Order: structure tokens, then C-alpha cells, then sequence
């Protein structure tokens, strides 16, 4: 992919105490245009691990195509053992390295949300193999919008509850509905927990604009 | 009589008698002997020298910091298999940064030796292994066959004058999993003993050690570093 | 000879290779699969001839899918391999079309990668009869069964192994189109109790596994509380 | 059974690799002896005819400034190993920029023992050099099997050498004692007189890289016998 | 850079500056410009310096295993010709290679220049880099084949040290060395701010 | 271009124009850019003419071969996969944009737009070309979940007018087709036939 | 269009001494005029006796430490030994070489132990050309520190001065000094400084702040 043709904005991560929270919106842009509206850029992965995605919508679907047929692989061996989020993340690091290094490069930035053995994963990959861990993570314009409001939360309170954590992305979904332009007031929330990955349906924030009032204000 | 010049060639009784030969392959070589407690899994070797003023040759080889194998059969096909595993496992730790499964590396060895099985201009596999390793599901021990079989193992002996270290163990595994370390070892050395004749004993220059556990990875004790296992073994008569 | 090659005929037309590697599956332990009204059961006889094996090796039942499952019966080696061929089939087939492999599809590919054995000088023939077991909504149950030579038939009950005509004469005892699977499986366990021999070999486990409306068409290892409440009517039943 | 790599006897041998032992008995007899203050080679030429200048019979060779070879059996087996020895030698050093050690080199040159090139080398070779370890000496043989020796004998009258090293051998000696030990041993096994044209010998210590002996120091120690 | 070779009555002498630069930062001021190739022979660098210190270690593991097939020690004509036949497989891709080949056979003294651009030429002067045009003046005025060793000496390092007075990427130390019959021999390792002193007044 | 796809209870609507451009030269006034992939499986057929014709030819073979050996009757999912899969696969070397719509007994009716990238998405109402940039507000104006066969051709119909009274590279004939479970009726307008709205005088 | 290289920032300072050596580095990692985290250190632990520090692209930063760890475990493997500094430097000299039309964009710093226990700096090119040094400094603000190396350890333009040799709680001092005041001025010179000191003993590992601005 040289260059991207329907492309989604960005997606949220922030961890809390006994699990982690993604988030993105359900719209797949055609340039400046709102084509595909209820599409889904947040993945199953098994019950430890899930995934979602900014950037070209098809390579979405590829990687989707293909960790499928490996998290199904595994399972048919029936031996105890499963990959944990940080193979998933290392193995993402290793195939869009590998593209990048043929100038064919996956043009997506992800995000990938998971718990195993007591401890939270959060991790991101770009198109060209730059991978991190951190309590919390923004792609695109949400570097710029939310990724201040997550991290001056982390810096006064480091350890965060389900409900502060959801609250948290929920607030900063309503600031990227109003600044960003490819953005859209419908999304999709998963989270990891023991009990495993619960994705939640169209989701809308309640926007006020009382601002517009204020011509001679 | 006449179906065993080939591989590719069955028998009227249904039989490849090329591979019923590589399995003899395997009683010619010294015995090893590997057993596993709940914690730890250990391999002992017994040593073999050529001449009387040589080096021993080695039995027990580094493959993981979480895998090894104790061989018995043909060299060059133990030393070809091992360079297999060691990138395997390579591949494992590059892709995934995880160390790789023993059963999905024994699965592997299968699916590479079932090849020579089937398609002619290729020779079987003449070399037994016994595979002690580690992993997010314990201990294990792992047996791979000439035949491209393998198996999953509580304890078991392989190569010449095996069957009494075999019958040893058979009546002894139901306190193999609360042994602790050294008990585990002295067992593992009493099955050897049980191969030898009267005439010989165990010694630092034949025997060789290889433990791997959760706190532990797979080290090798060859001659001098033996001498704590051996101390405690009962002088048997005979 | 005229019995050295897969590339050669005899005067009658027969290809003695192929019906050498069926005696091999002929000299294996048997295994039995029973079609139901709402899915399929597998079951096999598998001896343990050491002790020092742990419980759970060599596996004869294999998942090929999440919703198909395969038994086998013969070479081992040769059948692990022919489990990875049947997973790499149905992994491109959902790579390319988009939807889990049909049954009667997936039979019919590894039948040919078998029969294709049959054919060269440079190979033998496959030494392991096999069959294949699946439930959906829309296909609904079905069950398979693949020769070395690559004949692949349907059907409602069969075994492959050592005692295949012992098992048949019970099977088709069963009015296994009336039943469901939980009332099979007791039957299952019967039979392979009734044709194991104890004198001819020595002791053995029971292996079992599922597919149907109980799991949702995924193929599923029987739990060991129904496995012992079926083994404890295996020997309640041998009172005859 | 006994012809071809690819066939098993019923007891599980290669009668080939064995043949291809047998063919190093053809070889005239090479001795190759441990020392802490080095190693030594010693070996007959056995020259056909007084025509032939014998400094073009390669029977001892430098694989490098620290590790010298002495052969016995099949020549062509011979210069494609040595090759391969001098070549990973070389390798290493522009690689991680130091010296292989005798262990390894014998390693990387018995992997092509391990290829089946359609036919077993009929050939053996003992490896002498000096490491971080100290002075090393290693025997290859056909089947790629490679292990430490302390003094070893290679060819024709390899089983009375080897006969003799097992008394004349312990692990104190001095290196102008097992010159002479060897040399010694070598006269007994020889149905010509030994000369300083029908034999080489070489050494490795520490502070000094691979020697070949000379006609001077040959005699030298030929009179002293 | 500044590099320059003459051979003369008594061998070959060898100098070189001590300076890397990536544009105007001076990265170092420590490097060995002379590359030892072999106990009988010597390289210089100029252009790439992964190029020249690649492509002659790479010549030293050919003809160390020149000497051990042949049992005798490589010729430069050989040496040099072996390097721009390498060199001449990757013409246009951007290789940057300057150096000069230095030694003594059967035949004598030998200097000989190769380029990545396939140049190879014999000489008893050259000087490569950018101060190559500050040295080839003093170091022509100044020659002599009939001159003397410390002469030769003093020559080479003031040529060097007049190239690094105006080229802004030369300066740090002199290295010098001298090729004989019996193998090289470093001489000296003089800082330019020494030699300002003593030539100076 | 102007494409155009819906479903409703028993099957699915298509519509399409009738005009390729080369330039401002229309090179064919009639042309057909309805495509049977099989007998109960269409395309309408958006881009280039080259790359779109060629793929929908392999299509036809790979959905022929598949329904033959399987001896039952394709999925439209199947065959918007293997257009997807070309699609993506050569990305990089087509501009093609496809609309598959037909019938299949497991699922019905059904619809999927595979764009230029090659991601694959089912719908309810698609809509592609050029000239679906001034239809997309009339389109979600007017559509409502329950319509049947003739209102769906009546929307169809409504809004591929639309787009070919402003698109200069749309025009000529709105050639339609409806597919169910009993075959796949094809209709061709013409003249009159096409709808007129309003155009403003003052 | 697709550029396939992009600068994540990153410091590296590695100091050699006769009986220790020390790897220094941030934990910032940036992109354009963003941070991506301020938990991400440049300096990987290779042997008992060997560091190394790794600035510049960071997918290359990744892979070509994975590509050192398989290689150490494949030369211990060959010839039953770890490796030493110098050698692991002349393999990364070839490493790099390997892609001399598509290179490694990082700049890299290897710090040890001699094979006598005195300390090793090894400084690197992205196509393999290396050297031997005392001190080096190598990332975004190495303009910055190597002058006040050169003075403070090389002892140069100051006259009459004390030659005294560098130890360890001096070296300490200065490394710590130097990230303090490439914070100020240096924007890629982030939160907080990894130091990596390595003796015969073992290595060790110190955290040490700084501002977040």
C-alpha cells in the first residue's frame, strides 16, 4: 500500500487496575468523505488479547484475515499454551518491519490492549516497525488531543479503576468528535478483564453547544 | 527377504522394513536415561570413549536455554537435528520473543523426519533422542524415534542395555514427582547402574548430567561437576 | 516383481502396493465413528504399551478444524501428516473463499493428496485409513471416511482397524438416526469394550471426542465426567 | 546392504562408512601427541622412487599460524578439507577478528562429513594447534565423529603405535622427549631406514607459530636414536 | 583527508591525517587512516572509510589465502588488481574508495593507486583526499629519489602538516609509517599543534 | 459511472447508466455495466473497463469451477471475496470499484461494494461511481428499511436520474435488474421513461 | 510518498576507565514535535561483560538488537564461549555492511571489558566503520557533550594541570552532568537517565531524573 484510499482516525488505550480499555469510532473516511458508517475497526483476538486499528481499512482486514488463522491454529493443538498480547505485538513489529523493508508497508497504527497472568499490556506498532509499551496511547490527531488528558491523569492518580479509566476515554472521544474532522459520533468500546474481551455496541457522546451563542458575547 | 533394499517399498504383511533397521540404529549407541520430578527434569548419560587415551564423547547437548537432548544412534543425523532445533528455536524468540513449546518443537522433528519415511533418495533418521525441557506447562520429557513417532513421557531409557534402567523406573515412578533434586539424580544414575555390568561402576570420566527446572536453565555436568551427584549412591553387591 | 512399484500393474490390472498399505491399517488398533441424528462421536482403542507413556500420548484423535475432527488408524507419522495437509487445506480454502470448508470438500482434497501417492516410483503409498466428522447448521452432520488408495464414501457408521467387522456387526445394531449424542456415546463405549481383547494385548485407554449441537459445532474432547459415565456402562454392559 | 549410503543392514550399520575407514589403513601412519608446551606431528612419506622430489608429498600442511594438520587416506578428500579448514579460518578472523579455536575448525570441517558430494571422505585428520585453552589436539574421521586426544595414531600401523603411545604417554612430558617417543615409535613400524627425507615433523607451542622441521633439525634428532 | 606515499631509494613511506568529519562536525580526531593489511603490506583511506576498511580486509582474507594455497606471499601489482576488480562488480552504486597500495616484492618498491571508479595506476607519488592539492606542491618541490630516511621522514610530515594548515577537513595527528624489505615499521604519531612549535620557530 | 444496489426481502435491486467516457468523448452510449457472475449473482461494474472486465471474467471462472465441484449453488459472499482478493492483491495496478449483489438460499439477499483498496463491507443500499457524490444526501433522505421490489426499482431509478442529470460522465439509459429466488427480471428505461424533476425557470 | 526512515530522537554517552566502563543513555523517545513515551531506554545488556546503546531510527533499534541476541547464542553454540567486546564489534561492523544500500540508520555505542578487565568504547558509523575510543558521545546532542569530554577526561587546552586517571564516582558525577545541561538546550533530551556501569563484579543498573519539559 503506496497510498491509503479509506482510511480510519484514531484509536485510544488506557490501562487500569485489573485490565485494559480500547476505543474507536465506526466510520471509514473515502478522503474527506463519510462513505462506510458502521464498520467495526476493533478485532476479537483471543480472550487475552484484542486489537484495533487507524489507517487503511483492507490492510485491517488482512491482519484480521491472518491472526484469525493463527489464534485458530493454536487452538486446534490442544496443548495448553496460547499466544500471549506481547507475541501478537512482536509479531506485528516483525511483519510491518518486513513490509517496510520491501517498500510494500501495511498502512496501519494500532493498537493492541490485553491481560495475561495478573498484568495489563498496552503496545503499538506504526507502518514501519516502531513499537512501545506505555500506560496509555492516541494515534493520530488523538497524540495532539487526548493523549494530554490521559497522561496529566497518569502523573496525579498512576493506578486507575475500570470506571475512571472509561470515563477518561469517554471524555476524550467527546474532544476528538469536536477538533477532529474525520471523526464521527458513533464508536465502539472493548475492555479486557479476567472474564475476557467485551466489546460494547454504537456508542454517542452528548456534545453542547452552548459556545454559539456568543457572536456579541 | 526381498522388500528391504528400499523405503518406498511396502511388505504383504504391511511393513517398511528400512525403518524397522534405522530403530536398531538406536541399540548401538550408549544408554541415557531421563526422568522428571513436578519442578525439574533431568537426563544422565553414561559416556563412551574410543580409545583408552582419548576424550569421551559427548551425550548431552545444549539446544535452549530451556530444551536439551541426550542422543543415542548415529552422530551425524543428532548433530543435523540439533542445528534444526537450535533455529527453530532462534525463529521462535525473533518472531514472538517467547521461548518455544517442547511439544511444538517434537511435533516438528516429526513432520522433518517422516520425509526419508516416503520419498526415495533420502536416508531414515538413525539417531533416537530423549528431550527434557521447560515451559509455561512444566516439566517434560519427550522421546522421538527413528520411525518419525514420538512420545510423551513420565521417564524413559534409550540405547544398549536399556531395558533394565527401563525396568527400574517402571517400579519407581510413583516417587518421582515429590523428589526433590539430588533424589531425582540418584535415581536417574541408579537406572543407568542397572545397565552396566558388575564389573563396572559409575565414574566422573563416563557420566554426564542435564538439568533444566523453573529457577534453572539447562546446565551441563560433565567430570568434576558430577562428583556431588554421585556422593550418596549406595556401594550395590551384586 | 510386480509388487515393488505404485508405477507398475499386474497382469489383472491390480496395484499391490496400495493393498499392502491397507494391511497395515488392517494390523492397527480400531477406532469407530457413529453418525447421530444431531452430530457424530468418535471413539478409539488406544493401547498403552508401557507404563512410563504419560496419559495423553499419542493422540489418535485430531482437530483439523473448529468444526471438524479426524481419526485415524495405521502408520501414526503418516497420519500426523496428513492432519497438517487437511489443516493447510481448510486454512486456504477460508483464506480464499471466505467460509469454513465443507466436508465433502475437504475429504475429496486430501483423497486426491493421497491417491497421488499411487501414481510414482519415487514414493509408497499412505499407510493410514482415516475418518473425517463435522456439524452444521446448513450441512448438517456428516462422516466421512478416506482409504489409502483415495476412495472417499459417506456414511452412518464404520470402523477402521484390527476389529472393523466385530464393530460393524454392532453398529449397525444401532438405530443411531433415532438418537443424540449423549445416548451414543454409551453405545461407542460399548463397542470398543466388546471388541478389545485383553489376552491379545494388554490394558488400554479410551479416547472420545464430539461434534454437534452440545458444542456448537466446535469439535470437542468429551469431558471426563460423561467419559467415566460412559466407560462404568461399558462394563456394567459386559455382563453378557 | 552393503552397497549404497541410503541402506540399512538389519542390525542398523552403513557398510560404506565403514569401507570408508578401512581406506585410511592404506595411508601411511601419522602420530600426533599432546604436550603443555605444544603439540607435535610426525609421519612417513613413503617416497616410490628417488625421481619424485618428496617436498611435493603434502602429508602435514598449515591451516594457519596457530593450527597444522597431518592427514592419512585419500588425496582429493584431503585438499577439499584442507581447503574448507583454511577458508573458515579466515572467515572468523574477518569476522569477529581473532583465531578459531582446533575445536571449532575440526567442527566446521566435519559438517561436510555430514552431506550425502555423493560418496563418504576417505579420509582422516589430526588437527594440532594451540588455543586459550592451551595446546589441543583433535582426530576427524569419516563419519564426521571429532573428540579430544591426548596422543593419537592415524593409518597403516595405527593399532601398534597406538599400542606403544599407551606406555610410552603421560601427561607431564616434555616436547623433545615426545619428539623422540614418537620418532621412536615410527622406526618400528617402518620396513625402511628412517632418513630425515622419508619423514616430516612439525610443532606448535604457545610463543611460536607452526614449524615445519628442516633436513638440520631432522638429522639432529635422528642421531640421538 | 590528506593521505600521501612515496617510494624511494630505502621503501615506501606512508603518511595520513587523524580527522573524520560529518559536514562541519569533527567527529574524531583519533583514526588510523593507514589500514595494515598484511605484515608485508599497507592501505590508506580516503572517501568511505567503511569502504576502504571493508574492501581491504577483505583483500587481506584473500591474500592470506594466497600464501597458504601457493606458499608465497602475494605481489601488490596482484593485491592492487584483486581490489579494483572487487570494487570494479559495484561501479555506479555508489561506492567511494580511494587508497593506495603499498609494499615490497621481488620486484621492488611497489605503490600502486585504486579508485572505486576503476582506476589503477602505478606511481612514485601520490596523495589522495581533499588536501591531496596542499601536499603535492611541498612534497614535489621537496623529492628526491636519492633522499634519506630521515629527510623522506621530515618531508612526509611536512607535507601533511602544511596540508592541514588551509583544508578545514584535515588536521589532528601525522601518522607515519615506512615500508622496508623486512616488512613496515610505524614511526611516529605527531600532533599537528607539536609540529606548529618546532617548524614555526 | 453510476452504480447502484439494494436489498429487500426476497432479493436484491441493480441499477446502472449506460455511458463510457474517454475524455468528453463518449466513446459507447449503451453500454452494459450489469455483469452475470452466475444465475443468481451480478455486478455492476465501476473504473476502468480493462481491469474490471478482466476480473469479473476470473471471477466467472473461479465461481464456475467452485459451483460445479461443490454441486450446489454459490454464496454471494464467496464471490465478493474473490473480488476482493483480486482486488487487493493488485491494487496497486487497477482502478476498479464493484458492487455484487444477488440471491443465495443460506442468507438471501444481499449486497457488498468492494472499493478501489479492496476492503469488503456488506450493505444495505450501495452506492459507486462518480456520480454517487450527488446522490449520497438523497439516497439517506429517502431510503426506509421494508421496501419491496417496485419501490426499490423506483428508487433506484430516481437516483440514478439524478446522477446522470448532473454528472457530464453519466447518462444515456438506466439499465436495472431485480433477482430472487424465482429468476432475474431485467428492464431497460428509455426517453420518457426516465423520471424528469423540476428544473427552475426563475 | 513513503519515506521509510523517521528520527525518534535518542542520547547515548559511553565512558571507558582501567577497571570499569560505563553506558549512559535517556529514556525519551519522540516523533516530529510529539513524545511518544518517557519510559523507553536505548541501552540493551548483551553479555556479563558487555553493553551497547542504540540511537537513532527505532524499528532498526529493535530489530538489530534481536539480531545481535541470535547471533551471541549461535557463536556460544559454535565454540562453547561467550563472546568478547571486540568481537561483538566486528561482527556488527559486518552486520551493518550487510545492508550498505539500505543501512541501519543508528548510531551505535558498545561498552565493556578488555580481555585483561580493562575497560573498551567502541564507536559506530551506520555502515560499520569502527573505533576504538576512550569516550564517546552519539545521538541528537553529541555536539553537545564531546567538548566538555574532551576537557574534563582528555585534559585538553588547559596547561599545568593534574593528569590524575578517572574514577569511577568522578566519571559518575560527570555523565550526570552533562544530560543535565543537554536537557536544557537539547528538545529530544527527555525524562529521565539510564546508566549502565559495568565491572568485574557485574553490571549494574541507575535511574536518575530529569526535567520533563
Amino acid at each position: 500500500t503506496q497510498n491509503p484510499m479509506v482510511t480510519g482516525t484514531s484509536v485510544l488505550g488506557v490501562k487500569f487496575e485489573g485490565g485494559v480499555v480500547i476505543a474507536a469510532d465506526m466510520l471509514g473516511s473515502y478522503g474527506s468523505l463519510a462513505r462506510f458508517r458502521n464498520i467495526s475497526r476493533i478485532m476479537r483476538v483471543n480472550n487475552s488479547t484484542m486489537l484495533g486499528a487507524s489507517g487503511d481499512y483492507a490492510d485491517f482486514q488482512y491482519l484480521k484475515q491472518v491472526l484469525g488463522q493463527m489464534v485458530i491454529d493454536e487452538e486446534l493443538l490442544g496443548d495448553g499454551h496460547s499466544y500471549s498480547p506481547r507475541a501478537i505485538h512482536s509479531w506485528l513489529t516483525r511483519a510491518m518491519y518486513s513490509r517496510r523493508s520491501k517498500m510494500n508497508p501495511l498502512w496501519n497504527t494500532m493498537v493492541i490492549g490485553g491481560y495475561a497472568d495478573g498484568e495489563s499490556f498496552l503496545g503499538y506498532v506504526d507502518m514501519l516497525g516502531v513499537a512501545y509499551e506505555a500506560p496509555s496511547l492516541a494515534t493520530g490527531y488523538g497524540a495532539y488531543l487526548a493523549q494530554p488528558l490521559l497522561r496529566e491523569v497518569l502523573e496525579k492518580q498512576p493506578v486507575l479503576s475500570q470506571t475512571e479509566a472509561r470515563d477518561l476515554v469517554e471524555r476524550c472521544m467527546r474532544v476528538l468528535y469536536y477538533r477532529d474532522a474525520r471523526s464521527y459520533n458513533r464508536f465502539q468500546i472493548a475492555t479486557v478483564t479476567e472474564k475476557g474481551v467485551e466489546i460494547e455496541g454504537p456508542l454517542s457522546t452528548e456534545t453542547n453547544w452552548d459556545i454559539a451563542h456568543m457572536i456579541s458575547g | 527377504n526381498q522388500y528391504d533394499n528400499d523405503v518406498t517399498v511396502w511388505s504383504p504383511q504391511g511393513r517398511i522394513h528400512q525403518i524397522e533397521y534405522a530403530m536398531e540404529a538406536v541399540k548401538q549407541g550408549s544408554a541415557t536415561v531421563g526422568l522428571k520430578s513436578k519442578t525439574h527434569a533431568v537426563l544422565v548419560a553414561l559416556k563412551r570413549a574410543q580409545s583408552e587415551l582419548a576424550a569421551h564423547q559427548k551425550k548431552i547437548l545444549h539446544v535452549d536455554n530451556h530444551i536439551g537432548i541426550s542422543i543415542a544412534g548415529l552422530t551425524a543425523d543428532a548433530r543435523l537435528l540439533c542445528n534444526f532445533m537450535r533455529q527453530e528455536c532462534l525463529d521462535s524468540r525473533f518472531v514472538f520473543d517467547r521461548p518455544l513449546p517442547v511439544s511444538r518443537l517434537v511435533s516438528l522433528i516429526g513432520s522433518k523426519t517422516q520425509i526419508p519415511t516416503q520419498r526415495y533418495g533420502r536416508r531414515p533418521y538413525g539417531v533416537g533422542l530423549l528431550i527434557a525441557g521447560y515451559d509455561d506447562m512444566g516439566p517434560h520429557i519427550f522421546q522421538t524415534c527413528p520411525s518419525a513417532n514420538y512420545f510423551d513421557c513420565r521417564a524413559m531409557s534409550i540405547g544398549a542395555r536399556s531395558q533394565s534402567a527401563r525396568t527400574y523406573l517402571e517400579r519407581h515412578m510413583s516417587e518421582f514427582m515429590e523428589c526433590n533434586l539430588n533424589e531425582l539424580v540418584k535415581h536417574g544414575l541408579r537406572a543407568l547402574r542397572e545397565t552396566l555390568p558388575a564389573e563396572q561402576d559409575l565414574t566422573t570420566k563416563n557420566v554426564s548430567i542435564g538439568i533444566v527446572g523453573k529457577d534453572l536453565e539447562f546446565t551441563i555436568y560433565d567430570d568434576d561437576d558430577v562428583s556431588p551427584f554421585l556422593e550418596g549412591l549406595e556401594e550395590r553387591p551384586q | 516383481g510386480y509388487d515393488l512399484s505404485a508405477s507398475t500393474f499386474s497382469p489383472d490390472g491390480r496395484v499391490f502396493q496400495v493393498e499392502y498399505a491397507m494391511k497395515a491399517v488392517e494390523n492397527s488398533s480400531t477406532a469407530i465413528g457413529i453418525r447421530c441424528k444431531d452430530g457424530v462421536v468418535f471413539g478409539v482403542e488406544k493401547l498403552v504399551l508401557s507404563k512410563l507413556y504419560e496419559e495423553g500420548s499419542n493422540k489418535r484423535l485430531f482437530n483439523v478444524d473448529r468444526h471438524v475432527g479426524m481419526a485415524v488408524a495405521g502408520l501414526l507419522a503418516d497420519a500426523r501428516s496428513l492432519a497438517d495437509i487437511a489443516r493447510e487445506e481448510a486454512s486456504n480454502f477460508r483464506s480464499n473463499f471466505g467460509y469454513n470448508i465443507p466436508l465433502k470438500h475437504l475429504a475429496d482434497r486430501v483423497a486426491m493428496y493421497v491417491h497421488a501417492y499411487t501414481l510414482y516410483s519415487a514414493v509408497r503409498p499412505f499407510g493410514c485409513s482415516f475418518m473425517l466428522g463435522s456439524y452444521s447448521v446448513n450441512d448438517g452432520a456428516q462422516l466421512y471416511m478416506i482409504d489409502p488408495s483415495g476412495v472417499s464414501y459417506g456414511y452412518w457408521g464404520c470402523a477402521i482397524g484390527k476389529a472393523r467387522q466385530a464393530a460393524k456387526t454392532e453398529i449397525e445394531k444401532l438405530q443411531m438416526k433415532e438418537m443424540t449424542c449423549r445416548d451414543i456415546v454409551k453405545e461407542v463405549a460399548k463397542i470398543i469394550y466388546i471388541v478389545h481383547d485383553e489376552v491379545k494385548d494388554k490394558a488400554f485407554e479410551l479416547e472420545l471426542s464430539w461434534v454437534g449441537e452440545l458444542t456448537n459445532g466446535r469439535h470437542e474432547i468429551v469431558p471426563k465426567d460423561i467419559r467415566e459415565e460412559a466407560e462404568k456402562y461399558a462394563k456394567e454392559s459386559l455382563k453378557e | 546392504y552393503d552397497r549404497g549410503v541410503n541402506t540399512f543392514s538389519p542390525e542398523g550399520r552403513l557398510f560404506q562408512v565403514e569401507y570408508a575407514i578401512e581406506a585410511i589403513k592404506l595411508g601411511s601412519t601419522a602420530i600426533g601427541i599432546q604436550t603443555s608446551e605444544g603439540v607435535c606431528l610426525a609421519v612417513e612419506k613413503r617416497i616410490t622412487s628417488p625421481l619424485m622430489e618428496p617436498s611435493s608429498i603434502e602429508k602435514i600442511v598449515e591451516i594457519d599460524a596457530h593450527i597444522g594438520c597431518a592427514m592419512s587416506g585419500l588425496i582429493a578428500d584431503a585438499k577439499t578439507l584442507i581447503d574448507k579448514a583454511r577458508v573458515e579460518t579466515q572467515n572468523h578472523w574477518f569476522t569477529y577478528n581473532e583465531t578459531m579455536t582446533v575445536e571449532s575448525v575440526t567442527q566446521a570441517v566435519s559438517n561436510l562429513a555430514l552431506q550425502f558430494m555423493s560418496r563418504p571422505f576417505g579420509v582422516a585428520l589430526l588437527f594440532g594447534g594451540v588455543d586459550e585453552k592451551g595446546p589441543q589436539l583433535f582426530h576427524m574421521d569419516p563419519s564426521g565423529t571429532f573428540v579430544q586426544c591426548d596422543a593419537r595414531a592415524i593409518g597403516s600401523a595405527s593399532e601398534g603405535a597406538q599400542s606403544s603411545l599407551q606406555e610410552v604417554y603421560h601427561k607431564s612430558m616434555t616436547l623433545k622427549e615426545a619428539i623422540k617417543s614418537s620418532l621412536i615409535i615410527l622406526k618400528q613400524v617402518m620396513e625402511e631406514k628412517l632418513n630425515a627425507t622419508n619423514i616430516e615433523l612439525a610443532t606448535v607451542q604457545p610463543g611460536q607459530n607452526f614449524h615445519m622441521f628442516t633436513k638440520e633439525e631432522l638429522e639432529e634428532v635422528i642421531k640421538d636414536i | 583527508t590528506t593521505t600521501l606515499a612515496f617510494k624511494f631509494r630505502h621503501g615506501v613511506i606512508v603518511a595520513a591525517d587523524s580527522r573524520a568529519t560529518a559536514g562541519a562536525y569533527i567527529a574524531s580526531q583519533t583514526v588510523k587512516k593507514v589500514i595494515e593489511i598484511n605484515p608485508y603490506l599497507l592501505g590508506t583511506m580516503a572517501g568511505g572509510a567503511a569502504d576502504c576498511s571493508f574492501w581491504e580486509r577483505l583483500l587481506a582474507r584473500q591474500c592470506r589465502i594466497y600464501e597458504l594455497r601457493n606458499k608465497e606471499r602475494i605481489s601488490v601489482a596482484a593485491a592492487s588488481k584483486l581490489l579494483a576488480n572487487m570494487v570494479y562488480q559495484y561501479k555506479g552504486m555508489g561506492l567511494s574508495m580511494g587508497t593506495m597500495i603499498c609494499g615490497w616484492d621481488k620486484r621492488g618498491p611497489g605503490l600502486y593507486y585504486v579508485d572505486s571508479e576503476g582506476n589503477r595506476i602505478s606511481g612514485a607519488t601520490f596523495s589522495v583526499g581533499s588536501g591531496s592539492v596542499y601536499a603535492y606542491g611541498v612534497m614535489d618541490r621537496g623529492y628526491s629519489y636519492d633522499l634519506e630516511v630521515e629527510q623522506a621522514y621530515d618531508l612526509a610530515r611536512r607535507a601533511i602538516y602544511q596540508a592541514t594548515y588551509r583544508d578545514a577537513y584535515s588536521g589532528g595527528a601525522v601518522n607515519l609509517y615506512h615500508v622496508r624489505e623486512d616488512g613496515w615499521i610505524r614511526v611516529s604519531s605527531d600532533n599537528v599543534a607539536d609540529l606548529h612549535e618546532k617548524y614555526s620557530g | 459511472t453510476t452504480i447502484m444496489a439494494v436489498q429487500f426481502d426476497g432479493g436484491v435491486v441493480l441499477g446502472a447508466d449506460s455511458r463510457t467516457t474517454t475524455g468528453s468523448y463518449i466513446a459507447n452510449r449503451v453500454t452494459d455495466k450489469l455483469t452475470p457472475i452466475h444465475d443468481r449473482i451480478f455486478c455492476c461494474r465501476s473504473g476502468s473497463a480493462a481491469d474490471t472486465q478482466a476480473v469479473a471474467d476470473a471471477v466467472t471462472y473461479q465461481l464456475g469451477f467452485h459451483s460445479i465441484e461443490l454441486n450446489e449453488p454459490p454464496l454471494v459472499h464467496t464471490a465478493a471475496s474473490l473480488f476482493k482478493e483480486m482486488c487487493y492483491r493488485y491494487r496497486e495496478d487497477l482502478m476498479a470499484g464493484i458492487i455484487i449483489a444477488g440471491w443465495d438460499p443460506q442468507e438471501g439477499g444481499q449486497v457488498y461494494s468492494v472499493p478501489m483498496g479492496g476492503m469488503m463491507v456488506r450493505q444495505s443500499f450501495a452506492i459507486g461511481g462518480s456520480g454517487s457524490s450527488y446522490i449520497y444526501g438523497y439516497v439517506d433522505a429517502t431510503y426506509r428499511e421494508g421496501m419491496t421490489k417496485e419501490e426499490c426499482l423506483q428508487f433506484t431509478a430516481n437516483a440514478l436520474a439524478l446522477a446522470m442529470e448532473r454528472d457530464g460522465s453519466s447518462g444515456g439509459v438506466i439499465r436495472l435488474a431485480a433477482i430472487a429466488e424465482s429468476g432475474v427480471e431485467r428492464q431497460v428505461l428509455l426517453g420518457d421513461q426516465i423520471p424528469k424533476f423540476a428544473v427552475a425557470t426563475l | 510518498r513513503f519515506s521509510p526512515y523517521v528520527f525518534n530522537g535518542g542520547t547515548i554517552l559511553a565512558i571507558a576507565g582501567e577497571d570499569f566502563a560505563i553506558v549512559a543513555s535517556d529514556t525519551r523517545l519522540s516523533e516530529g514535535f510529539s513524545i511518544h513515551t518517557r519510559d523507553s531506554p536505548k541501552c540493551y545488556k548483551l553479555t556479563d561483560k558487555t553493553v551497547i546503546g542504540c540511537s537513532g531510527f527505532h524499528g532498526d533499534c529493535l530489530t538489530l538488537t534481536k539480531i545481535i541476541e541470535a547471533r551471541l547464542k549461535m557463536y556460544k553454540h559454535s565454540n562453547n564461549k561467550a563472546m568478547t567486546t571486540g568481537a561483538i564489534a566486528a561482527m556488527l561492523s559486518t552486520i551493518l555492511y550487510s545492508r550498505r544500500f539500505f543501512p541501519y540508520y543508528v548510531y551505535n555505542i558498545i561498552g565493556g571489558l578488555d580481555e585483561e578487565g580493562k575497560g573498551a568504547v567502541y564507536s559506530f558509523d551506520p555502515v560499520g566503520s569502527y573505533q576504538r575510543d576512550s569516550f564517546k558521545a552519539g545521538g541528537s546532542a553529541s555536539a553537545m557533550l564531546q567538548p566538555l569530554l574532551d576537557n574534563q577526561v582528555g585534559f585538553k587546552n588547559m596547561q599545568n594541570v593534574e593528569h590524575v586517571p578517572l574514577s569511577l564516582d568522578r566519571a559518575m558525577r560527570l555523565v550526570k552532568d552533562v544530560f543535565i545541561s543537554a536537557a536544557e538546550r537539547d528538545v529530544y533530551t527527555g525524562d529521565a537517565l539510564r546508566i549502565c556501569i559495568v565491572t568485574k563484579e557485574g553490571i549494574r543498573e541507575e535511574t536518575v531524573s530529569l526535567r520533563k519539559d
